Parts: structure tokens; C-alpha cells; sequence
RNA sequence: AGGCGGCCGCCCCCUCGCCCGUCACGCACCGCACGUUCGUGGGGAACCUGGCGCUAAACCAUUCGUAGACGACCUGCUUCUGGGUCGGGGUUUCGUACGUAGCAGAGCAGCUCCCUCGCUGCGAUCUAUUGAAAGUCAGCCCUCGACACAAGGGUUUGUC
RNA sequence: AACGAGAUUCCCACUGUCCCUACCUACUAUCCAGCGAAACCACAGCCAAGGGAACGGGCUUGGCGGAAUCAGCGGGGAAAG
RNA sequence: GUGAACAGCCUCUGGCAUGUUGGAACAAUGUAGGUAAGGGAAGUCGGCAAGCCGGAUCCGUAACUUCGGGAUAAGGAUUG
RNA sequence: GUGGAGCCGCCGCAGGUGCAGAUCUUGGUGGUAGUAGCAAAUAUUCAAACGAGAACUUUGAAGGCCGAAGUGGAGAAGGG
């Protein structure tokens, strides 16, 4: 009775069903609530984390001791090829919640959407949306497909956009696109719907959605750690060495008279692979990746104004366990939920903030692309064989 | 139902890995079997005795990191199984594995 | 939670689709209950049945390792940007391989041109070849060089 | 004095005893082929309050209540011996 | 063989199939063995448990004493 | 319906006279349950042969252990 020594609860009860999430792709539980006074835009975007590096920047912050000095920061980078818009969804508001009014898919649909609509693309006859594409072309279906837009415009009040990723531009194995469903927050619902009729089956890049030194959310599924015990899932204290039948256990799990174990106690089970939202991640740089062949392959990523060197942000030796980033990227200050190669959904924040850490301008000075596959100490292959010199590598001429 | 014969490098260092010390060379002979019942295609994989000597030449726990084998697809006889082909995997010693790739001996 | 409703143009058709009066018949089943509707209700199963339409997808096995105690989960499997195995690069780890060469080497022994670097042998090490050798995805990166391989199975699933 | 697998207090040295835990290895546990018991058992098995042999699982009044199960777990069965 | 040694470790003569089962996997909790930055008993009824020290050679050794001891005191130096 | 050689009514007579309990006695069968388990002493592998049939038998080959205070070679008691 009355522990003699106060101590707080281990772990949070706000994440209490520590369960394997029912989704691999992170689900936006809440898009930013809009007013129609803003211009028309997207709110969320799919991306794949490649790995981390660090950075050097001249941080401007009056008052602090950090002021006008170089300060390193951990940065993750997220490989984001452009999405491609396929569908328009309409949601009508009810006294029971939102309800999908109807959907309209694009006139002709890609290979990697259609692969997401199967559990065995090999055994399939590859037959999805084959009868649906023939109502865009017949005279009778075409007048009642554009009637489903005019009924969408009349009744439903929030509309969303079904877009998928281009997995062909990615070093992964998967080749199934991830099919997201993202809310447009424009002006009126007629302009909000005409902005998506304009731009079905077309690409939407990542710089069109997000901006530099702007602060977003990251939604994804965490690193899965498996079935772990009390002291690792819940960070409970170990018992002393002298304890019979075990160290890594919680000793008492309840009193007598509530004759029943509580949900509030800690006990062993699945650790990791949980659906989480990190808030207030600042974007450091929007990347542009491996452009036109007039100059044969301008790598040119991670080449700041203070660097002025032909570098590319993929490190020396490649990203470990990921591949090699040939596409656009968004780099974020700090750690981000997920394993490498995991789909994570970037999203503009709901809340507005000033805080003087948001809205500050960041100007880079240096990105290292040194080898993460060991204790690497060089940053380009030009830089190494200048220092290393000739070897027994060529040794024929 | 061919009579083909190829030769191969098997790096065992990739193929047994994270295996404990006393199960390390015995798995290295059932991974040669799993290699050979994948490629020639038949479940009846025979290996000769001088390849058992080849893997086990350095104890259990230090298997040589790569060996050169050749796989001979041959057909069976004398009141046979519903498998009528067998593979004889025999051991060819070599001095270097560098730039040695899968050739087709005839 | 629209599954419901209003209007109009042509059409096989009625001219009794109501009230009052006339004329006279139909099972009048001989006192008797479960009568009279919704209604050609709902669900299931097959047959005779005209017309218009459709020609799939799950699960297992195999693969992967972003996942796992086991199930579950994420993926691949096109006859050629298909991915698998070898090979090659890149990366990186340790720290300079064996052999050969040396007028390098504390010295010691033998031989004789008795020889104030005479010659040879033994000898930890040292120097050169040698930022060498060895390993490196099995859960690293890029390959498309060389070999193959892929439709090959199994179990079921339909809305009067 | 010497000697104690005797009792105790301090100091140096040392260390995961602790801050505060982490990772690796073997043998299991786990899954499979085979083989396979025992303690225990009124009927059984979700709770809150009331009354009651004054601390119900069943009774009263409420809360509520879907098959079949797996790896764990030590609150309860005022658990077993 | 190593060594002070019928110690320990490794082999020959002679024995044996890993002790009443095999396979796959490498989660928790265990049992047994390690390792840990900075601090060094702050843990605990208690330095429990683990770790330090350890062989030999050369020095160098106090209080106390039943003059025998203590004493491998303690404290250093070295080792191919 | 099975069964295959005995049986009952009435009037009197006589009892080792009727079960749910005794942590009853003896016998049988469950649930737990295809569960706990088959984890002390480092280790097995390839081919072959005989066979209806081989992780375990034998034979060869490789890799290991015991390591002469033995998992080796003979005895005493005991067994038979
Ligand atoms: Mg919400
Ligand atoms: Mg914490």
C-alpha cells in the first residue's frame, strides 16, 4: 500500500494496442482542414526512405550560442519519383461521417496500378479495368461518365485524388505501385473537381506539392522488432541477479482484490512494426535527379553554393540495403519512422505554427556522401584516387 | 531427359552463413544437393566420395569458401523410381576461382 | 440510407371506370369454425422454357526478407528493363601474402687465391616486388558479360 | 603468537552488484515425423454493487454476452501438495 | 609432446558413435558461457556473484611473537 | 429385438434384506492431451551392399572424441 517512492508509468497508454499494424503503407488519419480561400493544391505524397547522412549549415538564430556557426544535423533522404493521378473520389458529409459518393478512374491505367489490384499477377489474365475503359469511348458511357462528374460537383463536398507511384524508376524489387488517395484543398468544389479532370493520367512532381524550409509530417510503419519481453517492449527495470526463475520480467502484475489483470500493466508481445506519425519534420532540400542527356548525366545533387563540386547525394558505395537514387528527393532533418526501402507518406501539417524554428531559412554549406558501408573517409571517386594514386588496379598500360 | 554436363563454382560462404559451428559442413553438402536439384532438375542428386573429402578437408567449421564442381545428368535403370534421371556431382580441383564461370563441357 | 416519384408524346383498348331508378338471373350447397387481404410474400432445389449478355479469381506449392515462435505479413515468377546463378566492377575490412632477388642481417662454420668487403653455407629479422594478399550480401551497390530457367503443378469458389 | 570453508567493521585493488542496460554463443522453449504420460477435477469458468456464514462464479439489480484456437503469462480460482 | 608433475592441453596402440530419437527455424523467458563506454559498492541484510592477483628468476620485506614463526607479508623489476 | 435353459404367481416360513456419498473397497473409463515430454558429458558426412522397406545394420572413405589415474587389457565379490 502506497509504494513509498513515487515513480511514473512505464510507456504510454495512448499507443496501447501494441499490435502489428493492418497496413504496410501509412494511412493518413486526418488531412489538413481547409477553407476555400486558398489556391488549389495537394496535401500528401508517397515516398521511400533510402538512408541517412549528415550536413553542415550556417545557422542564424539570434539569442542562442548557435548563432552564425556551423552545426551538423542528421538528415534522412526520401526518394520520391512523381505520382500519377488516376482517380477522383467524392465524399458526401452525413450525420454518420464521410461517405464515398462514387469514384471515376482514368481513361487508361498504367501497368503498376493494375498490379496492385491482384494477389498473383503471374497467374492473372491481367483483366482489371478492361471493361471500365470502354465506357470512356462509347457514346452512351461517355455522356454518363461526365454526368458522374456533374453529380459529383453538386452533392459531395470534399474530393480526393487516387494517385500511385512509378516503381519502374526505383531500385527496389517490388514493381507494385502504392495506391494512395489524397485530399485536394482548393477553393470551391467546382474548381476543386475541374483541377483534377484537367490532370488525370499525368505526373505530379514533389516540388509542386512541397516547398523548401517548410515543415511537414511523416506517417509510416516502424521497424519491426518481433516478439519481445517486458523489459524491452516496455523498458521495465530488470530484477536483481538473485531472482529465481528469471531476470527480465515484471514482478507483480496486480493486487488481490481487482481479481483480474489490468490493461495498464506491462507484459510481453509484439514490439515494433507499429503505425506512427512523427510531427514537425523540416524539409531541408528538394532534390532534382539525373536530368537530360545533353550534358550526359549531370549528377549535381548535394552540390551546395559553398561546395561547387560535381557530387551526387547517393553515398560512395551506394545506399546500404537500398540501391541508388536516380529520382527527385526530399531530405528531412532527423530520424524518420521505418526501415530502409519503406513507403512513408509525407504530409503537410494540420496545425499552424511560428515557433521561430519553423519559418526560418536554412542555407546548406556541406553534405557528405562518404561511405556508410564502413568507416568511409572519401566523398567522390575522383577524390580517392587523387589521394590514393596509382594502384595495382590498372596494371596493363 | 538430356545427358548434359556443366561445371560450376559454388561459393559456400554465401550459402552457409550464420550457421553454428557443428552444423556447418553437414549443411554444406545438403546445399550442394539443393543447388543440384534446382539446376539439373532432378531430386536424385548423387555426389561422389572425393567431394565429401573436398568439403570436409578443413574440419567442420572452416568450409572452403568456394568449390568447383561439375554436374552430370544421367539416366537410371533396373526397376527404377518414378524419378528416372539422376545427377552425379563430382569434384574438380582448381587453383584459382577468379574469372572462372559456368562453362559447358562436352 | 436518393431505390422512390412527377410530367409528356404516340398506342391494342373502354365508352357500363360514379349516384338514383327499372327488369331478372348466377351453388339457394338446406342454422354453424381456420372465411375475406398483403401476394404471381421470403428462402432453397431442379425441370420444359424465348431473348440479350459474360469467358475469372482466390488459396497452396515456389520465391523474397521491408516480416516472422507457428500461422500471418511484404514481394518476385512475360519466353526478354524477366529475375536466378557464376564472373566482373564499386564499396569496405585487416595491414604488406607465397615465391624470388639483395653489396640488408647479432654472428657462426667450412674451404683455400690463407686470403687487413677471399669465397661459400647456416641464420630471427629487414628491404624490394607489395596501399600487397585475403574476405565482402548470405538482409551491401552497379551490372544485363557467360550459363541456364520461365505455361509446370495442386485445391476450391456464382447473385430468385 | 600460529592456525580457522567460523562471526563482524573499515581500507586499497578490482570489477555490469548498481547508474542502465545492451549484444553475441551453446542447449532448449517454438514448428514438424515418430512415441507419449501425471498431479488435478461437485458443476463449472466475464464483471460492479447489494444482501448473505459479515471477501460470489452461480443468487438479486445493473453492465453486457459469438465459433474454433496458438505462443506467453503469473491477478484470480480464498489454485494443487 | 609441453611441463616441477600419474596436473591441464594435443596425439599413437586400443576403443567408441556423443550416451533411450531425427528435421527445420534462430521469437520471448530460461539454463551455461562471454563482453561492455564513463563512474566504481552509489546495489544489497551483507562486495552475495563475478572480476582482479596467480608460474618462475632477481631484489625487498613491518607490527607482533610461545623466537619456531608470520612470509608466496607487503611492494617492485623481468620473461619472446 | 437379442439370448439359448430354466422360471414365477398366491398362503405361510427364514434372512449375509434394497446405496450416492464413508480422503469407502475392488475393477474399468475419461477430461487434462496428441499435452508435458524424448536437451548432462563437442559430431557427424558420402557412397555402397543385403533387404518389401534404411538418419540408426554392415562395409569402405573422410571428419572427430576418449588420450595410458582411458570410453583400452584382465580379475575379485555379484550375476547365472
Ligand atoms: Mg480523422
Ligand atoms: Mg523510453
Amino acid at each position: 500500500s502506497h509504494r513509498k517512492f513515487s515513480a511514473p508509468r512505464h510507456g504510454s497508454l495512448g499507443f496501447l494496442p501494441r499490435k502489428r499494424s493492418s497496413r504496410h503503407r501509412g494511412k493518413v488519419k486526418s488531412f489538413p482542414k481547409d477553407d476555400p480561400s486558398k489556391p488549389v493544391h495537394l496535401t500528401a505524397f508517397l515516398g521511400y526512405k533510402a538512408g541517412m547522412t549528415h550536413i553542415v549549415r550556417e545557422v542564424d538564430r539570434p539569442g542562442s550560442k548557435v548563432n552564425k556557426k556551423e552545426v551538423v544535423e542528421a538528415v534522412t533522404i526520401v526518394e520520391t519519383p512523381p505520382m500519377v493521378v488516376v482517380g477522383i473520389v467524392g465524399y458526401v458529409e452525413t450525420p454518420r461521417g464521410l461517405r464515398t459518393f462514387k469514384t471515376v478512374f482514368a481513361e487508361h491505367i498504367s501497368d503498376e496500378c493494375k498490379r496492385r489490384f491482384y494477389k498473383n499477377w503471374h497467374k492473372s489474365k491481367k483483366k482489371a479495368f478492361t471493361k471500365y475503359c470502354k465506357k470512356w469511348q462509347d457514346e452512351d458511357g461517355k455522356k454518363q461518365l461526365e454526368k458522374d462528374f456533374s453529380s459529383m460537383k453538386k452533392y459531395c463536398q470534399v474530393i480526393r485524388v487516387i494517385a500511385h507511384t512509378q516503381m519502374r524508376l526505383l531500385p527496389l524489387r517490388q514493381k507494385k505501385a502504392h495506391l494512395m488517395e489524397i485530399q485536394v484543398n482548393g477553393g470551391t468544389v467546382a474548381e476543386k473537381l475541374d483541377w483534377a479532370r484537367e490532370r488525370l493520367e499525368q505526373q505530379v512532381p514533389v516540388n509542386q506539392v512541397f516547398g523548401q524550409d517548410e515543415m511537414i509530417d511523416v506517417i509510416g510503419v516502424t521497424k519491426g522488432k518481433g516478439y519481445k519481453g517486458v523489459t524491452s517492449r516496455w523498458h521495465t527495470k530488470k530484477l536483481p541477479r538473485k531472482t529465481h526463475r528469471g531476470l527480465r520480467k515484471v514482478a507483480c502484475i496486480g493486487a488481490w482484490h481487482p481479481a483480474r489483470v489490468a490493461f495498464s500493466v506491462a507484459r510481453a508481445g509484439q514490439k515494433g512494426y507499429h503505425h506512427r506519425t512523427e510531427i514537425n519534420k523540416k524539409i531541408y532540400k528538394i532534390g532534382q535527379g539525373y536530368l537530360i542527356k545533353d550534358g550526359k548525366l549531370i549528377k549535381n545533387n548535394a552540390s551546395t553554393d559553398y561546395d561547387l563540386s560535381d557530387k551526387s547525394i547517393n553515398p560512395l558505395g551506394g545506399f546500404v540495403h537500398y540501391g541508388e537514387v536516380t529520382n527527385d528527393f526530399v531530405m528531412l532533418k532527423g530520424c524518420v519512422v521505418g526501415t530502409k526501402k519503406r513507403v512513408l507518406t509525407l504530409r503537410k501539417s494540420l496545425l499552424v505554427q511560428t515557433k521561430r524554428r519553423a519559418l526560418e531559412k536554412i542555407d546548406l554549406k556541406f553534405i557528405d556522401t562518404t561511405s556508410k558501408f564502413g568507416h568511409g573517409r572519401f566523398q567522390t571517386m575522383e577524390e580517392k584516387k587523387a589521394f590514393m594514386g596509382p594502384l595495382k588496379k590498372d596494371r596493363i598500360a | 531427359n538430356e545427358v548434359v554436363t556443366r561445371e560450376y563454382t559454388i561459393n559456400i560462404h554465401k550459402r552457409i552463413h550464420g550457421v553454428g559451428f557443428k552444423k556447418r559442413a553437414p549443411r554444406a553438402l545438403k546445399e550442394i544437393r539443393k543447388f543440384a536439384m534446382k539446376e539439373m532438375g532432378t531430386p536424385d542428386v548423387r555426389i561422389d566420395t572425393r567431394l565429401n573429402k573436398a568439403v570436409w578437408a578443413k574440419g567442420i567449421r572452416n568450409v572452403p569458401y568456394r568449390i568447383r564442381v561439375r554436374l552430370s545428368r544421367k539416366r537410371n535403370e533396373d526397376e527404377d523410381s518414378p524419378n528416372k534421371l539422376y545427377t552425379l556431382v563430382t569434384y574438380v580441383p582448381v587453383t584459382t576461382f577468379k574469372n572462372l564461370q559456368t562453362v559447358n563441357v562436352d
